[PDB]
């Protein structure tokens, strides 16, 4: 029991979806009914890696075997469902809680907030913070990242700005975070002058190392054989409290490094990040499909994504190159069409490789391109400023 | 007379939606 649970966590945790799978068969085969917890830490090792069906299935197999939901486990669904942008299935979520009633804490509010900033739906992230401050509960740091976040992503500087001298003031030594997205939306409107000032504090950093090798690496002063070393050490040891930080720091990092003309950097990090772990459902190379998943990236990161991926398409055939901009029950609707990381990731498409990548008239989340237009297709130019 | 001749799938599995 206990031997079971500790490495179903311990996967869950590091985002080992297929280990995990393997110790539910394992145990299964022995006629032993699960618990709620292993249940749990199987459904959010399923989510890690984007496997959205895999988790429902597990949560749907709970009941079956007696196992009633905790409240880990409606956590580990908002979250997985919050990272993908799956805000439909993150408001069924919360209508079940609602009627299951069970109290709402901070980690339903904010992961919540970042279901529907990653989902584009700032007005209702904003709406859904008023709620959060209406009712009752203190936000953590979590919930004043996401909506900087939000705020930067929504080319919002001067709110972003008023939030970061507002949360600086509280003496919380302000993490990786605050600073990628700060170089990022100071990047947005060419605010040169504001990157540098932020950078001159930020090299020293005496306090911690973490920040200073990120500073000194994306200035380019660690970009030598043996200066990127330190970079590898300090990703290791960054790669030890689970993949759902891990996301999240590569996300904030791929987008300060693509909005800061350091596109040859943010590409080695995507590179050095998917031998890691990280975003597993990245590529998919096939006789069948050619895919390339975004839905749980920003702009920045999948900008980068699809930079490095498009010329990996004319190093080389199968018989479709697909593009998942939107990954849920949005793709059977409308709504999945006018939203931001579709609209981006078309407009990339459209003014790099020409009118060749269309849309598809089936799904309504997804960038197609036949064979045909592949045959007749270095495509993105990377470079440091 | 009368005497004679001794006279759950499917269930916790619906689509998510």
């Amino acid at each position: 029991m206990e031997t079971y649970e500790g490495i179903i966590f311990a996967c869950g945790k590091g985002g080992l979806h297929e280990d995990a799978r393997k110790i539910l068969q394992y145990m299964t085969a022995k006629d032993v009914v699960p618990s709620s917890k292993a249940y749990t830490g199987v459904i959010e090792a399923f989510g890690q890696a984007a496997l959205y069906e895999e988790a429902l299935v597990a949560f749907n197999t709970m009941h079956e075997v007696g196992s009633n939901p905790s409240i880990e486990t409606f956590h580990s669904l908002l979250y997985s469902f919050a990272r993908g942008g799956l805000f439909k299935e993150s408001e069924v979520i919360l209508s079940r809680l609602v009627n299951s009633g069970i109290p709402r804490n901070r980690d339903t509010f904010n992961a919540t907030i970042e279901a529907y900033k990653q989902g584009g739906k700032f007005e209702e992230a904003v709406k859904t913070y008023v709620d959060m401050e209406k009712s009752r509960c203190d936000p953590d740091e979590r919930t004043l990242e996401a909506v900087l976040s939000v705020y930067s992503c929504a080319r919002l500087v001067d709110e972003c700005r008023e939030q970061f001298e507002e949360m600086k003031a509280s003496d919380i030594l302000p993490s990786i975070m605050c600073y990628c997205m700060m170089l990022s939306v100071y990047g947005k409107t060419e605010s040169w002058d504001d990157v540098n000032e932020l950078l001159e504090e930020m090299l020293s950093n005496r306090v911690s190392n973490i920040h200073q090798v990120i500073g000194q690496m994306i200035k380019g002063n660690y970009d030598d054989d043996s200066n990127w070393q330190i970079v590898e050490y300090v990703l290791d040891k960054l790669n030890s409290e689970g993949c759902g930080l891990g996301i999240r720091f590569y996300n904030a990092l791929l987008d300060a490094l693509w909005w800061l003309g350091q596109k040859e950097r943010a590409a080695r990090v995507l590179n050095e990040a998917t031998k890691r772990g990280i975003f597993p459902e990245l590529f998919r190379k096939n006789k069948l499909v050619w895919s390339v998943d975004v839905h749980r990236m920003s702009e920045g990161g999948m900008y980068t994504a699809l930079s490095v991926w498009l010329n990996d398409l004319s190093d080389i055939l199968p018989q479709l190159a697909v593009v998942v901009s939107v990954r849920g029950q949005l793709e059977k609707s409308s709504a999945a069409r006018e939203s931001p990381i579709t609209r981006a990731a078309f407009s990339f498409l459209q003014d790099h490789v020409s009118s060749s990548f269309s849309f598809t008239g089936w799904n309504g989340g997804r960038i197609m391109c036949q064979r045909s237009q592949l045959k007749q297709l270095n495509i993105v130019a990377l470079t440091n400023s | 007379g009368t005497g004679f001749n001794k006279g759950d799938i499917l269930f916790y599995h619906r689509e998510f939606c």
